[PDB]
């Protein structure tokens, strides 16, 4: 439990050890869809304006 | 409002995108300007408050500064990593903010350089300002100041440069009217980084002093109506930033600068046209335009999004079909679960 | 000419569709895609590239091979000579009517877009419930294969030529340039037998080594000939890499029924090829019908 | 010259065999001076009546 509570404290050493395909496309695919997602809204309340 | 969200669009496409192959794909606004040539004053007077350190001739501006202006029921600024509301409508917070601003660009320096190329975004909301993101630079120095990096010239050609390179990118060029055009690179510079014109637009600054000065009428007709200079421009506009002093306040360098175009003989002469000199004008033409592209632009990255998007997802269930996605966080956490399992086991 | 039963209007429509699309489906999709090992990348480019291609160019296509099939049936009833009883007074004025409603003619605009999502979600399906369907796509895939291959042998012959056996029944002799590419031949053959799964693109220094076996042989060979040659050769031996995919997917169905994706016969390409002969039967009925209902208006109020 | 080196490793992959450049070069060096002796041999027979 300590070592996990040390591990979670420090981002940069997951960083470190989670490379793998399903991670780096995981974080792609939340990146592009949160971007998606605010060009909706975006485009949505520019169009409701008018 | 809604530059609101295209500013935050804009921040997070450049954390994911390093590169500028997916930001070049969006307008934006460069402001270029040289050494006491106004850059400061007109930007302030878009932003209808001072918010920028102010110095006797030095280059208070160490770091560029994405100025964003957007719809909000107080007239003031928000920092984007910090949550701290600097109200612009009171004198002593606007010094206060100058001082921070200062403050932040000093501290993003690196080691062995003056001016960073780090570039601080910052929120400036206010009731009737224009929706629109504007990009602050450092002056373009002619002779390079002892106390600054032998670098910090081409550190500031660089950045704008970088800025320069989106196709759809407004270019918004500053300089003085008592210095000809011939005495100044950055003209010839933006120039002939447009051969077109299709985007070009160009500011100037000192007006009044130019006119005080006894400027000859056929130069200023030139530049307006763009013959003297060989690029063929959309438009040029004409603003006064006031006497020059550092502590103006920006409502009477307005007032002054109406009143002052009013009772000009030139625009009465119809030597120039009514359209095009005062802020506003200005500011609507530039909004109405940088608007309508973005609106053309956001449909197709919208689709183009999309569409990746789908691929990522196609892949994912041809890879990985029995499995779901989980972010840097919930692997952690289904990683320690499976050791207590062990544990156990 | 609405008097037709409608099976023959779908054996022509289907065989000119596929046969105008096989030549960019095969080389523009399938062969890119076919050079990497991995199934999971495999399907993921053949997705994007299915994608991109039906969106614009498909329902194009689609109504262009329609349109063509139904000017062939309707000009020639119009010059159909009906033996020694066929008239030649009126053959200048069907003709020229005929030239001038095919100007006139427009497809429905509705059409296109309507097709699109049609055939997406046709294509879209990757289950194979039916034991003679697999077999089905196992044949179709054969006949694409070998008219490929047919063609493949026609260019390797013409730049080599007959087999010795083959020449010497025929007495024809082989030239200087035909011999060095028979040489060249046999020691692509070599290379590709010892390197199995060579990949389809070249290296500099794998044509240095090539030239020196063939400066061991007295033969000077430009790179530029042996690139050709190469090219011809992978081909050659990847469609009988597929011929033999084929014969061991042959029995692969009952593998397939449980989803042994742990089985090393993932037969990817036969549930493609299915995919796509299962989209042209759809197109091909979606197509007779329209012709028989929504264009036979037209073409009366255009005459 | 490398080139050659590496047409020779190539064949010996094709064997199933993975030899490094500085084997091919001391084995090279070896038979080219048993070659070069054999040809001196035969050089001196024919210079025999000459």
């Amino acid at each position: 439990k300590e070592v996990l509570e040390d591990f979670a404290e420090d981002g940069e050493k997951k960083i470190k050890l989670l490379t793998g395909k399903r991670v780096q496309l995981a974080e792609d695919l939340k990146k592009v869809r949160e971007i998606q997602e605010k060009l909706d809204a975006f485009i949505e309340a520019l169009h409701q304006e008018k | 409002s809604l530059i609101d969200m295209y500013s935050e669009v804009l921040d997070v496409l450049s954390d994911y995108d390093a590169s500028y192959n997916t930001q070049d794909h969006l307008p934006r606004v460069v402001v270029v300007g040289d050494q006491s040539a106004g850059k400061t004053s007109v930007l302030e007077m878009i932003a209808q408050a001072r918010i920028f350190p102010r110095g006797s001739g030095e280059m208070m501006t160490r770091s560029p500064v994405k100025v964003t202006l957007s719809e909000g029921p107080h007239h003031v600024a928000l920092f984007k990593d910090s949550s701290r509301e600097f109200d612009l409508t009171k004198e002593e917070d606007l010094a206060a903010l100058r001082h921070e601003i200062e403050l932040r660009m000093r501290k993003n320096v690196k080691e062995g350089c003056t001016v960073s190329p780090e570039t601080i975004s910052l929120n400036v909301k206010g009731p009737g300002l224009q929706r629109m993101v504007l990009v602050d630079l450092p002056g373009v120095i002619n002779t390079v100041t002892s106390g600054m990096a032998p670098d910090t010239k081409e550190t500031i050609f660089s950045i704008s440069k970088a800025y320069m390179q989106n196709p759809n990118a407004i270019i918004l060029c500053i300089q003085d009217g008592s210095v000809d055009a011939e005495r100044s690179i950055v003209t010839d510079l933006v120039s002939q980084m447009d051969p077109h014109g299709r985007r070009t637009i160009f500011v100037l600054t000192k007006v009044d002093l130019a006119e005080k000065n006894v400027a000859s009428p056929s130069r200023i007709q030139q530049i307006i109506e763009g013959k003297l200079f060989p690029m063929k421009a959309l438009g040029y506009f004409a603003v006064v930033t006031g006497k020059g002093n550092s502590s103006e306040s920006i409502e009477a360098i307005r007032e002054y600068e109406e009143e002052f175009f009013q009772n000009s003989k030139l625009l009465k002469t119809s030597m120039l046209k009514a359209h095009q000199v005062t802020t506003r004008n200005l500011s609507l033409a530039v909004s109405d335009c940088f608007w309508k592209m973005v609106r053309e632009s956001v449909e197709q990255q919208a689709d183009s999004f999309k569409a990746t998007r789908f691929n990522l997802e196609t892949e994912w269930k041809n890879n990985y079909p029995r499995l779901r996605e989980l972010d840097r966080n919930e692997l952690f956490e289904k990683a320690k679960n499976e050791i207590l399992d062990e544990v156990i086991s | 000419l609405s008097q037709v039963t409608p099976k023959h209007w779908e054996e022509i429509l289907q065989q000119s569709l596929w046969e105008r699309v096989s030549t960019h489906v095969i080389e523009n999709i399938y062969l890119p895609a076919a050079q990497t090992m991995n199934s999971g990348t495999f399907n993921t480019t053949v997705d994007i590239k299915l994608k991109q291609w039906t969106d614009k160019q498909l329902p194009n296509k689609a109504v262009e091979v329609a349109w063509e099939t139904l000017q062939e049936e309707f000009s020639r009833f119009m010059t159909e000579p009906k033996g020694k009883e066929h008239d030649d007074i009126f053959d200048k004025l069907k003709e020229a009517v005929k030239e001038e409603s095919i100007k006139r003619h427009k497809w429905n605009d509705f059409a296109e877009d309507s097709l699109r999502v049609i055939q997406h979600n046709a294509l879209e399906d990757r289950s194979i419930s039916d034991k003679q369907q697999w077999d089905a796509a196992i044949y179709f895939m054969e006949e694409a294969l070998q008219a490929r291959l047919k063609d493949t042998e026609n260019a390797i012959e013409n730049m080599v030529g007959p087999d010795w056996k083959k020449r010497w029944l025929y007495w024809k002799n082989r030239t200087q340039e035909q011999c060095v590419h028979n040489e060249t031949k046999n020691e692509l053959e070599k290379m590709l037998k010892c390197n199995e799964e060579h990949p389809a693109y070249l290296a500099s220094d794998e044509i240095t080594t090539v030239r020196k076996n063939l400066e061991s042989r007295g033969v000077e060979v430009d790179p530029s000939l042996i690139k050709d040659t190469w090219h011809q050769v992978y081909r050659r031996h990847f469609l009988k890499t597929a011929l033999n995919h084929c014969n061991l997917c042959r029995r692969g169905f009952y593998y397939y029924q449980r989803h042994f994706v742990d089985s090393e016969l993932e037969c990817n390409d036969v549930v493609l090829f299915w995919r796509i002969q299962r989209m042209l039967a759809i197109t091909a009925n979606t197509l007779r019908q329209q012709l028989t209902n929504t264009e036979v208006r037209r073409l009366e109020k255009n005459v």
